[PDB]
């Protein structure tokens, strides 16, 4: 009956340079249990190549999760983190913000 | 300095949907090197570290017939605990099994860990003296019990102490190139104006291995803790790690606020302002 | 490597 709400973290692997290839992260962790959907969105649709890596946990049990894919950012782009987890009311969007 | 072979296990009952999703994961300290996933294309231990690509076939064997025998004992595990608890046959629930041995920096083992989790709480925990288990409740009480009958904590003990032990050491000699490399972090502030007369300061760490770092904001060289924003540590998906603080600040005052970073890998703890 | 024996419940 321990549910955990997801915490979220979206950001790149290094800092966005416009034009330059880089990649696209989000972080879930926190969360309890462990059957959760993460998608990565460019201008409000589901990129369809994305890698995530092996389910762990922390000493509190609760699970953390990398959603991952290539991308190239441009000014004119907007990309998004999309969470679906038990705790959630709807899936949460979080959107990218080169400066956090 | 100390170093820990750590693996973190869970399974899932999915009633109707087939057996129990079942992943196995090892670290050594910070860096993933294997894993088991009964759903992945190959179902069996893979690596997931390049210094473990050349491992041979006679390892993958014997892990992969140990990480299927888990499986199907989790499996078992997870009918019996509905059993004591008087849970239905439609739920979905979680059985988690962490364990792990540590090295501290005079290169002997410091210690050992074994707990079990169900729905994502303790259940049962291997005691101090790896000889014997505190239960939570009647449940993990029958499950120490049965323990204690099969003699479970010897085997245990002797996996905590000796093998583990063993295999740490080989493991730091294959990926010594990088599991001993220090990296240390760059670091940088950025300012942004947020209002007419305050401004965001922002101290970054991009590409640090190991993750432990300390990140601190001081004012007038004073502590700032209750006025700072700190983002959990988070890995760069290239092995290394991110982490920032950010303080909100009159403008005009900027260079009375120092950000602090201590890590592993930096010859003397680094200060930084904008 | 993982240990050999996995408690049974």
């Amino acid at each position: 009956m321990i549910q955990r709400t997801p915490k979220i973290q979206v950001y790149s692997r290094h800092p966005a340079e416009n034009g330059k290839s880089n990649f696209l992260n989000c972080y879930v962790s926190g969360f309890h249990p462990s059957d959760i959907e993460v998608d990565l969105l460019k201008n409000g649709e589901r990129i369809e190549k994305v890698e995530h890596s092996d389910l762990s946990f922390s000493k509190d049990w609760s699970f953390y999760l990398l959603y991952y894919t290539e991308f190239t950012p441009t000014e004119k782009d907007e990309y998004a983190c999309r969470v679906n987890h038990v705790t959630l009311s709807q899936p949460k969007i979080v959107k990218w913000d080169r400066d956090m | 300095g100390s170093h820990s072979l750590k693996y973190f296990h869970t399974s899932v009952s999915r009633p109707g949907r087939g057996e129990p999703r079942f992943i196995s994961v090892g670290y050594v300290d910070d860096t993933q090197f294997v894993r088991f996933d009964n759903d992945a294309a190959s179902p069996r231990m893979v690596p997931r570290a390049p210094w473990m690509e050349q491992e041979g076939s006679e390892y993958w064997d014997r892990e992969t017939r140990s990480a299927r025998d888990t499986a199907q004992i989790f499996r078992v595990n997870l009918r019996t605990l509905r059993g004591y608890y008087n849970q239905s046959e439609a739920g979905s629930h979680t059985l988690q099994w962490m364990h792990g041995c540590e090295l501290g920096p005079d290169g002997r083992f410091l210690r050992g860990y074994e707990q079990f989790a169900y729905d994502g709480k303790d259940y049962l925990t291997l005691n101090e003296d790896l000889r014997s288990w505190t239960a939570v409740d009647t449940a993990a009480q029958i499950s120490e019990q049965k323990s204690n009958d099969a003699s479970e904590a010897e085997h245990q003990r002797a996996y905590l102490e000796d093998t583990c032990v063993e295999w740490l050491h080989k493991y730091l000699e294959k990926g010594k190139e990088t599991l001993l490399h220090l990296e240390p972090p760059k670091t940088h502030v950025t300012h942004h104006p947020i209002s007419d007369h305050e401004a965001t300061l922002r101290c970054w760490a991009l590409g640090f291995y190991p993750a432990e770092i300390t990140l601190t904001w001081q004012q007038d060289g004073e502590g700032h803790t209750q006025d700072t924003e700190l983002v959990e540590t988070r890995p760069a998906g290239d092995g290394t790690f991110q982490k920032w603080a950010a303080v909100v600040v009159p403008s005009g005052e900027e260079q009375r606020y120092t950000c602090h970073v201590q890590h592993e890998g930096l010859p003397e703890p680094v200060t930084l302002r904008w | 490597v993982i240990p050999l024996s996995a408690p049974t419940l």
